[PDB]
């Protein structure tokens, strides 16, 4: 969610992700904590059995048949954390998230209430306006001629610089905005 | 600012036309394959894989998070069918053609058994209920001028 | 004038006053939910009086107060039927709504639109009262579609969540299919009986044909989520828990059953539709019960329980026991609303978690919720001298002793065992054992709103069966003579369900692991009905709607035949006519041709 | 009828002699006043129509249509003055003049006593509409749309002219009263078959009948907002009114000449409703919905029963109000984001709540929620069709479902979900837009209380 | 494994900025600067509406035929009519299977 | 070993069950890097306008415009009368019309000749 993805997953990343998925589905099957703990240790052991394999081909085939086993034996209804992409509360509070630019269309009578908040907002807007050009120039400096290669962004490097393209990351609404 | 050569055109047959088309849609020429050139009218537009929007990575940082789309990326011809309020093509635990067999078998078995139980009802070892006044002849619609046939019951 | 009519109409009238005050200053304050709750409680206590009048003298009435419009031989009037069904269902619904609104004042406290939520609940209650008291089919259709739209708006409460919008549109789609049959019934009744009111329909239909009854059956199947059109009720658990507790468990869902009960004089004259109703009900109760025993979400389990009980109501309509079916609707409201409120208190205490696999030992941590859910589970299973017992044990007795389809009877018994099993699963998983939830324990059920609402429905679930059963005239010739084994059939089946579910649940502590049976996968994925029926027809319809209707016909062939052909032909003829080289030799030569033709094929002809 | 007509004409020099900054105010005020005066034609005798004079008469069929026209003019003025702000004074006066001439032609057409005058005014409505579309249309495609709108209409209406003059030569009159009282059966001959077709096809293409409907998405989508409003609310109803009038001289031939048009209208009802499910343009969706509704009206008129005529009248009025409201709602968002694509702006309920309420109410009347008059008309037509044949319920039932589907689809796509992150120029709703929506909606709701007014002559 | 130097540094800078923004979303003690009977519910919500309805039913609705129809009251053997003072005789001397 | 999962149209093949992602060659990795680069260049172009302080309005997307144009206006220029196009057009265009004509004409003929026989149960049917 926060990190730039890479062009591909390594064998090691695939193996770790399969480890996590197998553990979570096993916990879904093994409801109770002790029984899950037992079978999770058995899983870790069966996983460690092929830990130090040097033949890449046989390691790949082990991973492949392990994925086939996981698919045949997965839980049809695994546990999902409530705010996770399948959870019962996944996007529950998206109707409460209002972008900050809406505050500029407020009537002056609405901004009469909350004077301090809006003064501090004018300060933030000044900051963004005075940082933008340095951000653009820095991004043009640090980027190869054939366009960027990944979605990674550089930090600030000078005295009063801000990390380029920061406004919509810093001014997110909230995750419980009301 | 979207000029004339930004727009879908006719089916490309020369490889240079295929290169221009793949670049116009922001694709690799190795990835870009148009629809077959029948007279359907698809033309220039690319034939993308037929996965749903539900199949995309929900943990990625999409420009349009609920649509799960990135700005400037080629859009599937059937996006509005796959918006994930709608047709889902996500892989299932049990195979299609196995879910179909089980569902059809369950329903056919239930219908067959209901027809059977219609042929072979359940009842109690009882005689038909008896009602006093010629089986309530005047009560169930009457016509009091036509002398019904005497329905008379006897004790037992 | 007799008080009976004034009070029955005032009961429904005062419910509209907080809606009128919606634009008023009270709405913008935090006093609005309490105000709506108080209004509903006053409406309940007022509706208690006509119930007393009926229970004393059997008073019934119809009120055609306002004439709306008249089409030549048909008169449409705002008319209210105030028979036994209306005066008995109004106080029950008002009581349940009062409890659920007091519960909502706590459950929905941090919602920023709690006032709108209360307004929406009230709108649903008004439309349900319209549905229930309607005397003609047009007013009943108004109430029908009104509760449909309030369901749509309340399921998609959190409108930023895509799954909520999907579930709301799904409810609308399934209901529309059901509506088709409703409209068919209306059209038949007008072109054959020349009326839409119940009175004229009863007089003129002594031998009711198949078509209007099959329309009514399609409508009831849609509204009550029967096996063809069932999947929308479990997916309607997307809405907030109070919506589920009132709209989808005890009140709106029984409308299809109530529609079939309103027309029982016509259905008792047709054995084919009775067989169809009984069979549809039997499959639905068994199937829903089967799906429920493997679900891990608590709201899904209770929703499948609701679908199963609706199927039972349909089977008791099928054996020609309309009054018995109505009694169950009243009985089931109490304890099913209470079950949903208990699940909601659990969910809120455990940080909005609904999976029972993360609910541990709450039997001690939530003592009052545990007591209430146990009593509701015992009422659901037909424990003797409880609200569930009068309604369900009589239904099983009547299904055992009637000339009925044998398969329907067997499925009903298996479903009666399934009910015990799912109830056992919830209690064993959610209240017994060791905690399985995160370590920051926020469990707290010490709020007077929650306690008072649940205690009110608890007293209901304990005593309402006895009181109601003893305070109404007998409309049913009671089964007094049956074999002892048959008499104990409901009890024997329930104990079997108890024991076997408890055995298979106790065997999950063992440190032994096996992969799932194919019957398990069938039960858990809901018979694969949503996996197939929600993908195949939708894909094919949307695909043909773009490829054939839109593109092949509008954009191509209808263009080709009329306008493009005209353009092409006129363009060709213009090019042929106008492209002359301007040489007089050629023009003059043609003039000679023309002159020769006229003096031969025109001058020789006179 | 002169009392309604002269003031409408007066509106013309009143707007040509007004100050540059008062044209909208003056036109709106006096349009509303004219609408109020017209409201007095709803008093109907019962047995017969009100015959003001030899040239004009009003009916119970006619009265609802006239009130809707006069009421639609001020709404069109409110909807226009936003996107016409940059325009010169003379061109603004010309636009208002086009709208006034259109209203004048429409009022006369509905009340003309005889067919030749009806034909002339019914055809005169083409010129201002074409000028509005092609001169003030936003897109390049407007020119093509104008040609489609003109040619489809004239190809139907010229055979009608020939048929009408022939009928007056054989009968001696085209006055509608004489036409009705001296009606005689149409024999079953090739001559009579082609007379029937020439009397029917113009009104069929105006409705539009499915398969002759291709002009409507073009013209309704490429027009400015007021052009679209008047094209959907009133101009489609010329076909229905004309057909209801003309089918009195066509019996008993209609009994079997109606079969292909009934088949086209029922199946194309299903077709256009399905098309609405896969539409990327928001105006295109509202246009096809109009087509689906008018197919229902065509069925009602072809089966020729009192219940079907009542349902057709009610559905015409209700559609006119609802379709205009939906077009105005779409235009507000278009004004914000300058694109017609439906998925461009999403989650607008978070940014504009009262406009979301207007959206919900318009979508609820579009799917004919009881007891709205949309459902009154649809239910009456469905009952008449059931009497005509019990198998029509399958088609009617299917249509009801697809309509609910695409109506709520439009609502959910535009109002729900999350807002597009990039668009930040969505300003609060203006008082003008909210008042325009309310002035569409309040009259529809008010009509439910007194259903008989929009029911028609058969009532 | 883990972040790169630039990744960690940028996350730290963005973190400081975001925490300052969240801190400054707080309200000061004055922010919402706003510019300048016991039985009353049962009488306006129950008593007034029942006055209007009972008036409406008693003098308007029941001023027309067949608008309020009550199913006729049950009569039993041994009952006494109120209007005529009739007495319906009792019911035929049961066989008395006590 | 275990029963196999076979994909279909409406339930596709999972990525971990795809033999293609376990048979990797250097050309595959170069293709993946090219795709990532294209995604990256597009992302930067979008974020430079998204974060711009002076930018007010709706960022215009040429991919969306291409989609709507291809779905509406580019369809007829790319149409050819083909055996497939013609047969499908005839079928989906006039088939249903004649089907429904046959159904309704048959039903109404039955009903009318039934009325001529004096046999329909039309009592109480005043409204039509
Ligand atoms: C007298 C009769 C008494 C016997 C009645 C049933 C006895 C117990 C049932 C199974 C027990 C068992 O041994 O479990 C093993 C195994 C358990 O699964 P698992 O692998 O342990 O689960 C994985 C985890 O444990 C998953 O763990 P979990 O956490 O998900 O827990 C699962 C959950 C749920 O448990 C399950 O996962 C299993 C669910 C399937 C079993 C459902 C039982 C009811 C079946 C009704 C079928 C009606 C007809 C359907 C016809 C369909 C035809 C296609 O456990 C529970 O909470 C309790 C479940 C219910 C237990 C109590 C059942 C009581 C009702 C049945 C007895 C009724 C007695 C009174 C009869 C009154 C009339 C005389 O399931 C089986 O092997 C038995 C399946 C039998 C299915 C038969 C369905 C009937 C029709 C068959 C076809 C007929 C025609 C031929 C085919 C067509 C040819 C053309
Ligand atoms: C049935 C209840 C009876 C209540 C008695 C008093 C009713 C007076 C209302 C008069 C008409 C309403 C005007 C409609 C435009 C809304 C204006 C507005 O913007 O609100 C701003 C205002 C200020 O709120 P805010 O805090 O600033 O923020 C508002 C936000 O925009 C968002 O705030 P929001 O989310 O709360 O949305 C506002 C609201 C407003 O949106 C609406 O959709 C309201 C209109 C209902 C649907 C319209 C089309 C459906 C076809 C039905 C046609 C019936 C018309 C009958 C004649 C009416 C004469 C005008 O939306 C809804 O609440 C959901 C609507 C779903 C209604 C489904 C009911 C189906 C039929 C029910 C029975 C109809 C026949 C009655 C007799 C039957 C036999 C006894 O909000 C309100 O005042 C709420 C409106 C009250 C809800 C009325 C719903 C039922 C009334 C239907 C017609 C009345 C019949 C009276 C006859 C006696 C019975
Ligand atoms: C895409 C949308 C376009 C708009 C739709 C327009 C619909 C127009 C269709 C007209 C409806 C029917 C027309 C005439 C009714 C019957 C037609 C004929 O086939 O019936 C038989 C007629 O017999 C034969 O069929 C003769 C007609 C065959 C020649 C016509 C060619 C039809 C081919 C289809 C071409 C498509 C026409 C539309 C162009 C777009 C009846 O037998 P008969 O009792 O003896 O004749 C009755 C007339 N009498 C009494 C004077 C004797
Ligand atoms: C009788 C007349 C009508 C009969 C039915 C004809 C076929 C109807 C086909 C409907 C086509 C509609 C296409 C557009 C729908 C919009 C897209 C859509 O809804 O997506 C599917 C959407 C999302 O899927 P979920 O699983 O809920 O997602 C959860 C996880 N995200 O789910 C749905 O709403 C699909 C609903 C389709 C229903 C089709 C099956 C119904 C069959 C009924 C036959 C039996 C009738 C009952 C008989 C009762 C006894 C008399
Ligand atoms: C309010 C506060 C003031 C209280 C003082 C009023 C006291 C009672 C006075 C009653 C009004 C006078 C009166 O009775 O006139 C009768 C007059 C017309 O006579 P009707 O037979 O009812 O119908 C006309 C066709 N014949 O009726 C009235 O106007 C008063 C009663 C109207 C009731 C309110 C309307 C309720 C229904 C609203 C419409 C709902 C949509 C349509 C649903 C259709 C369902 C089939
Ligand atoms: C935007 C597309 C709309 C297309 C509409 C086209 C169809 C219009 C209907 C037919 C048009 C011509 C009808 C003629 C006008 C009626 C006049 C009349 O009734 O006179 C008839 C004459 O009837 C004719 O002559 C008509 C013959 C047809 C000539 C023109 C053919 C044009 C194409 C005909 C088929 C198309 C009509 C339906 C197409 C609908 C659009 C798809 C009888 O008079 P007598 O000559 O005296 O006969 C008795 C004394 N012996």
């Amino acid at each position: 969610a926060f990190s730039a993805p890479a062009a591909y997953l390594t064998h090691q990343q695939k193996v770790l992700r399969l480890y996590k998925r197998a553990l979570r589905h096993l916990e879904s099957w093994c409801v109770h904590r002790d029984k899950y703990r037992y079978f999770a240790c058995l899983m870790r052991a069966r996983f460690d059995e092929h830990k130090n394999e040097k033949d890449m081909v046989k390691a790949t085939q082990l991973l492949r048949q392990a994925e086939e086993e996981f698919w045949y034996g997965q839980h049809p209804q695994p546990y999902i954390f409530p705010e996770s992409p399948g959870g019962t509360s996944y996007e529950r509070y998206e109707c409460y998230k209002v972008p900050e630019w809406c505050l500029d269309d407020w009537h002056p009578s609405e901004k009469a209430m909350y004077p301090d908040y809006f003064a501090k907002r004018e300060q933030w807007k000044r900051l963004r306006r005075e940082s933008w050009e340095r951000e653009v120039k820095q991004l043009q400096e640090e980027t190869p001629p054939g366009g960027p290669r990944t979605e990674a962004l550089p930090p600030a490097r000078k005295e009063g610089d801000l990390p380029p393209l920061w406004w919509h990351i810093v001014t997110r609404p909230r995750e419980r905005p009301m | 600012h979207v000029t004339k050569d930004m727009f879908p055109g006719p089916y490309p047959k020369t490889p240079e036309e295929r290169a221009a088309a793949a670049k116009k849609y922001n694709m690799r020429v190795e990835d870009y394959e148009p629809y077959p050139d029948d007279g359907m009218g698809y033309g220039d537009y690319p034939k993308l894989p037929d996965r749903s929007q539900q199949e995309r990575d929900p943990w990625y940082d999409w420009d349009h998070p609920d649509l799960r789309l990135n700005w400037g990326e080629p859009i599937h011809w059937d996006l509005d069918m796959y918006i994930r309020n709608r047709v889902d093509t996500s892989p299932t635990p049990v195979s299609w053609n196995t879910m179909c067999k089980h569902l059809f078998g369950f329903v056919a078995f239930m219908l067959f058994m209901f027809w059977v139980g219609e042929i072979y009802p359940s009842y109690q070892p009882v005689g038909p209920k008896q009602y006093p006044y010629n089986d309530l002849y005047l009560e169930r619609g009457g016509d009091p001028t036509k002398e019904p046939e005497p329905v008379v019951h006897y004790e037992i | 004038m007799n008080p009976f009519a004034s009070l029955t109409l005032t009961t429904l009238t005062i419910l509209t006053i907080p809606i009128m005050m919606s634009n008023s200053n009270i709405y913008k304050t935090n006093l609005y939910p309490n105000y709506v709750k108080t209004t509903v409680s006053y409406a309940f206590t007022l509706s208690l009086v006509p119930l007393l009048m009926f229970m004393h003298t059997g008073q019934e009435m119809i009120i055609s107060n306002w004439h709306w419009m008249t089409l030549q031989t048909v008169e449409l009037s705002l008319s209210f039927k105030m028979d036994y069904f209306s005066v008995m269902f109004i106080p029950v619904a008002l009581f349940v709504t009062w409890s659920i609104m007091e519960f909502s004042m706590w459950y929905m406290h941090s919602d920023p639109f709690i006032n709108r939520f209360f307004k929406y609940l009230l709108l649903f209650l008004i439309t349900m009262m319209i549905l229930v008291t309607a005397n003609n089919l047009f007013q009943l259709f108004i109430g029908w579609e009104g509760v449909g739209i309030m369901s749509f708006l309340l399921i998609g409460w959190w409108h930023g969540r895509t799954d909520a919008n999907t579930a709301a549109l799904q409810a609308i789609l399934y209901n529309r299919i059901g509506d088709i049959g409703f409209v068919l019934s209306m059209a038949w009744f007008l072109t054959h009986s020349n009326a839409w009111d119940l009175q004229q329909i009863f007089m003129l239909n002594n031998e009711c044909p198949n078509m209007p009854l099959i329309g009514l059956l399609l409508a009831a199947a849609g509204k009550s989520a029967q096996f063809g059109l069932h999947p929308w009720l479990p997916s309607a658990m997307e809405g907030p828990t109070p919506v589920s507790a009132l709209l989808h468990s005890s009140t709106m869902v029984v409308a299809g059953v109530f529609l079939l009960i309103r027309f029982y004089p016509l259905m008792e004259t047709n054995k084919l539709v009775q067989t169809m109703t009984l069979c549809l009900g039997a499959i639905t109760t068994l199937f829903t019960a089967l799906c429920a025993i493997t679900q891990n979400d608590i709201k899904k389990i209770v929703a499948f329980s609701t679908s199963s009980q609706l199927g039972l109501m349909m089977v008791t309509i099928g054996i020609n026991q309309p009054h018995l079916a109505f009694l169950h609707i009243c009985m089931h409201a109490f304890f099913k609303a209470m079950l949903f409120m208990c699940s909601g208190s659990i969910i809120h205490s455990l940080n909005d978690e609904q999976d029972i696999r993360k609910m541990g030992g709450l039997y001690k941590a939530m003592p009052f919720t545990t007591t209430a859910l146990i009593i509701g589970s015992l009422a659901l299973t037909g424990m003797p001298y409880l609200t569930g017992f009068y309604s369900k044990d009589l239904i099983i007795e009547a299904v055992n002793m009637s000339y009925t389809n044998a398969w329907a009877l067997l499925m009903t018994l298996i479903a009666t065992s399934l009910t015990a099993a799912y109830s056992t699963r919830i209690i064993f998983f959610a209240f017994l054992g060791k905690p399985r939830f995160p370590p920051l324990v926020l469990i707290n059920e010490n709020n007077p709103l929650l306690i008072n609402s649940i205690k009110r429905l608890l007293i209901g679930s304990i005593f309402a069966g006895f009181i109601i059963s003893n305070n109404i005239p007998p409309m049913t010739v009671p089964n007094t003579t049956m074999p002892l084994y048959m008499k104990m059939t409901a009890l024997i089946v329930t104990i079997m369900g108890f024991m076997l579910a408890l055995e298979l649940n106790n065997t999950t502590y063992y440190l032994k692991f096996k992969y799932p049976s194919q019957t398990y996968k069938f039960s858990n994925m809901l018979g694969y009905y949503p996996s197939i029926m929600h993908r195949l027809p939708t894909y094919h319809n949307l695909s043909m709607s773009q490829k054939s209707a839109s593109s092949l016909l509008d954009l191509i062939w209808l263009e080709t035949i009329l306008p493009k052909t005209t353009s092409f032909i006129q363009m060709k003829m213009s090019i042929m006519v106008s492209n002359q080289k301007g040489l007089i030799k050629l023009y003059f030569l043609s003039f000679l041709i023309t002159i020769m033709i006229s003096m031969t094929l025109f001058n020789y002809h006179e | 009828m002169l009392k309604i007509i002269i003031p409408t004409t007066m509106l013309l020099p009143m707007t040509w002699m007004s100050k540059h900054n008062m044209i909208w105010i003056n036109a709106t005020v006096h349009s509303l006043l004219i609408s109020l005066i017209s409201l007095s034609l709803l008093n109907q005798l019962g047995e017969n129509s009100l015959n003001f004079s030899l040239t004009f008469f009003s009916d119970s069929l006619s009265a609802p249509l006239l009130v809707l026209t006069t009421w639609l003019l001020p709404l069109m003025l409110m909807a226009s003055q936003s996107h016409l702000s940059k325009e010169t004074t003379t061109r603004k006066k010309l636009y208002i003049t086009m709208l006034i001439l259109l209203q004048l032609f429409l009022i006369m057409t509905f009340t003309a006593t005889e067919l030749i005058l009806f034909y002339i005014l019914f055809e005169a409505t083409l010129v201002p509409t074409l000028i509005i579309i092609t001169r003030w249309g936003n897109q390049t495609e407007r020119l093509n749309a104008g040609l489609y709108f003109l040619f489809y209409t004239l190809a139907g209406s010229l055979p009608l002219l020939v048929a009408l003059v022939y009928i007056q030569n054989t009968t001696g009159s085209l006055n509608f009263l004489i036409i009705h009282y001296w009606s005689h059966p149409l024999s079953n001959s090739w001559s009579n078959i082609f007379m029937w077709l020439a009397c029917i096809m113009a009104f069929m293409v105006k409705m539009p009948l499915y398969g002759l409907h291709l002009w409507l998405p073009k013209a309704h989508v490429e027009a400015p907002i007021a052009g679209s409003m008047v094209l959907a609310a009133v101009l489609l109803k010329l076909g229905g009114y004309g057909m209801m009038r003309i089918t009195t001289i066509l019996n008993p031939l209609t009994n079997y000449m109606a079969y292909p048009f009934l088949m086209l209208s029922m199946w194309g009802m299903i077709m256009t409703s399905s098309i609405c499910l896969r539409q990327t343009d928001l105006k295109s969706l509202i246009a096809y919905s109009s087509v689906s509704h008018m197919a229902l009206v065509i069925v009602a008129i072809m089966i020729q029963t009192p219940w079907s005529f009542m349902g057709a009248t009610a559905l015409m009025i209700a559609h006119g109000l609802t379709s205009s409201m939906l077009f105005c709602l779409a235009n507000t968002n278009y004004e914000r984001v300058h694109s017609r694509t439906m998925i461009l702006a999403r989650g607008l309920q978070t940014l504009l709540p009262l406009m979301a309420t207007w959206w919900l109410v318009a979508s609820l009347t579009n799917l004919a929620l009881p007891p709205s008059i949309n459902l009154i008309g649809e239910l009456f037509i469905i009952t008449a069709s059931f009497s005509w044949s019990n198998i029509t319920i399958i088609l009617m039932g299917m249509n009801m479902m697809i309509t609910a589907l695409y109506s709520l689809y439009m609502l959910i796509t535009t109002q729900r979900g999350k807002y597009t992150h990039h668009i930040n120029n969505i300003k609060p709703s203006f008082t003008r837009e909210n008042a325009l929506m309310a002035l569409h909606i309040l009259p529809l709701l008010l009509l439910t209380l007194n259903p008989k007014m929009i029911l028609g002559p058969l009532y | 494994s883990g972040y790169t130097p630039d990744e960690k540094l940028r996350l730290q800078q963005l973190r400081e900025l975001r925490r300052r923004w969240l801190k400054d979303q707080e309200l000061s003690p004055r922010e919402p600067v706003l510019p300048p009977r016991h039985s009353i519910f049962a009488v306006t919500h129950v008593l007034i509406p029942v006055w209007i309805i009972h008036y409406y039913l008693k003098y308007h609705v029941t001023a027309k035929p067949y608008t309020v129809v009550e199913r006729k009251p049950r009569i039993f053997p041994g009952d006494t009519i109120l209007e005529t003072g009739e007495v319906i005789p009792l019911m035929k001397e049961f066989p008395d299977q006590h | 070993s275990f029963p196999k999962y076979k994909p279909s149209r409406l339930a596709t093949l999972p990525a971990t069950l795809d033999p293609a992602e376990y048979d990797i060659s250097p050309e595959t990795r170069k293709a993946q890097a090219e795709r990532l680069a294209i995604r990256s260049r597009l992302k930067r172009e979008y974020l430079l306008q998204y974060n711009d302080p002076n930018r007010l309005g709706v960022i215009e997307d040429p991919a969306l415009i291409r989609w709507t144009y291809a779905r509406s206006a580019n369809i007829y220029p790319n149409f050819r009368p083909t055996p497939k196009t013609s047969l499908l057009g005839a079928l989906f265009g006039i088939g249903p019309l004649f089907f429904w004509y046959y159904v309704f004409k048959t039903d109404r003929d039955k009903k009318e000749k039934l009325i001529q026989e004096g046999k329909l149960d039309q009592t109480f049917n005043i409204s039509y």
